[PDB]
């Protein structure tokens, strides 16, 4: 039974989602408890005729840099997905909003954690594409971010993806442009767009000619290692962006805090 | 300036 194993909180979240605060009877285990309705979903996958969210949630279900999938339920008209639950947390999305651009120190430690959990997403055979702030959970007490809604997500490949149901304002000009793309190159424009989201505040393109413009102003004071790692991961031809071990070699990534280090300083 | 939140879609 589904509502015998869990006890159901109240609406997790800040839209037309709907996401549970919940509790795991058995042992108390704080869960996010995600409903989806069946004439919603995009793209469907197979294990046994399942939505695609929950093929890929399986295949990153190791790690603890992306959202752990405990288990799911099919109704009538819906799938009920039980997702671990830290706490406590906020979203990168409203942790920028309240505190303004962070310190590169922080944001270092911020984007290398996102790092190693795309690195572990694309191991596991897992393309996110919608990597963003609001898509990022930060564990306020351990220091440790996670990467959460594979509902955008598609199987990796090697081949040019021609769908796309991601955030437009993370998207790349290739996307805009002519409606193709490539994954890894796609993953690191995004990743382009949520590094200079941390160190100035927001993300720098609301525009279809932004995005396409190829052009990067700062706004606020960002080390030149830092605007040229940035300005690297957005440039407008896809093989001139960088690897992830290019990103995580880059001279502004290295001597990266450790997580614990990460919420005593910046987070207690 | 108005920092928003994006919807995937
Ligand atoms: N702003 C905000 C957003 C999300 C959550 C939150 C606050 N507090 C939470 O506990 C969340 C849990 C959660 C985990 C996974 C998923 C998903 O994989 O879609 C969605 C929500």
């Amino acid at each position: 039974p589904l509502e015998s194993q869990y006890q159901v909180g109240p609406l997790l979240g800040s839209g037309f989602g709907s996401v549970y605060s919940g509790i795991r009877v058995s042992d108390n285990l704080p869960v996010a408890i995600k409903h989806v309705e069946k004439d919603r979903i995009s793209d469907w996958g197979e294990l046994t005729r399942v939505p695609m969210e929950v093929v890929l949630l399986k295949k990153v279900s190791s790690f603890s840099g992306v959202i752990r999938l405990l288990d799911w339920f099919e109704r009538p008209d819906s799938f009920v997905l039980i997702l671990e639950r830290p706490e406590p947390v906020q979203d990168l999305f409203d942790f920028i909003t309240e505190r303004g651009a962070l310190q590169e120190e922080l944001a270092r430690s911020f984007f290398w954690q996102v790092l190693e959990a795309v690195r572990h997403c694309h191991n596991c055979g897992v393309l996110h594409r919608d990597i963003k702030d609001e898509n990022i959970l930060i564990d306020l007490n351990r220091g440790e971010l996670k990467l959460i809604d594979f509902g955008s997500g598609a199987l990796l490949k090697d081949t040019v993806y021609t769908d796309f149901d991601g955030t437009r304002v993370y998207s790349p000009p290739e996307w805009i442009r002519y409606h193709r793309y490539h994954g890894r190159s796609a993953a690191v424009w995004s990743l382009g767009i949520l590094l200079y989201d941390m160190v100035c505040g927001d993300i720098p393109f609301e525009h279809d000619e932004e995005i396409i413009g190829g052009q990067v102003f700062f706004r606020q004071r960002v080390s030149s290692e830092c605007q040229h790692l940035i300005r690297w991961c957005l440039a407008l031809r896809p093989s001139d962006r960088p690897t992830f071990e290019e990103i995580q070699n880059h001279p502004w990534m290295q001597d990266v805090l450790l997580p614990q280090e990460t919420a005593e300083i910046h987070l207690h | 300036r108005k920092r928003r939140r994006h919807p995937s879609g």
